[PDB]
């Protein structure tokens, strides 16, 4: 998971 | 907004879309090519190609069980293009691209078009 | 293989598919929530949860055009899940992670589930 | 297009  | 994004999504969709299509589970068109028969997805087609775009949002084609593309379609090119489709990989080479490029124009895949004139201008 | 392959190609089909989702082209199915109906497509639903897989691979239940979730469902928990499913971005926030969780459980939605039991532990 |  990451901060688009 | 303030989402968080789950890099590894979208590949893991076009992976189970393809498993589906590998075992026939909820395909929902037959594309005839040269009398070879390809069992698909519509809204992956459509997703894809800017000819199956067109197709399954006319009113009266949307409908259709079965599509037969021009009988100047080569059936080793769609094979190819239908498994770019479902997986971001495409199978080209020295014997294929002229067939691959000519199909892809006809199906409307810009990008795959674009490498095959890229690929066709390094062999000249 | 010896095969190429297109970074951009999965991202580019899903971003396709939620676009036919919004203009509700192709849509084949509606997920009934506490009295709350969402169109989708079958095969994206199936693709993204073991949920959907296991109803739209039974003989029987492959042919329904609406399918009602558990009344303990929470309806913004489902939307949330089903913009992820066709986005790959989940908008979670400490007043909806509960409802999303259970939801994604219920789902199974296995990278999800996971994600939120990590915030979940983060904030105790 | 990469290899992948
Ligand atoms: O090269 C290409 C690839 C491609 C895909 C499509 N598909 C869609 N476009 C926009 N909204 C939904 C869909 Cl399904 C249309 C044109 C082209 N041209
Ligand atoms: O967490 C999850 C996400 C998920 C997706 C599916 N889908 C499929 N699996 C295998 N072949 C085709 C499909 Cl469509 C099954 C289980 C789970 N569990
Ligand atoms: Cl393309
Ligand atoms: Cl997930």
């Amino acid at each position: 998971w990451v901060i688009p | 907004d303030s989402c968080i994004q789950f890099t590894r999504h979208a590949s893991d969709v076009l992976l189970n879309l393809n498993r589906l299509r590998s075992r026939d589970i909820l395909t929902d068109v037959v594309i005839v090519v040269s009398r070879e028969q390809f069992r698909a997805h519509k809204t992956v087609l459509m997703a894809c190609s800017g000819l199956f775009y067109s197709i399954f949002t006319d009113q009266l084609k949307c409908n259709l069980s079965v599509i037969n593309l021009d009988p100047e379609i080569n059936p080793e090119g769609f094979c190819i293009l239908l498994d770019f489709m479902y997986t971001s990989r495409l199978n080209l080479r020295e014997g294929n691209i002229m067939a691959v490029m000519a199909t892809a124009m006809y199906l409307q895949m810009e990008h795959v078009v674009d490498t095959c004139r890229k690929f066709i201008k390094a062999s000249e």
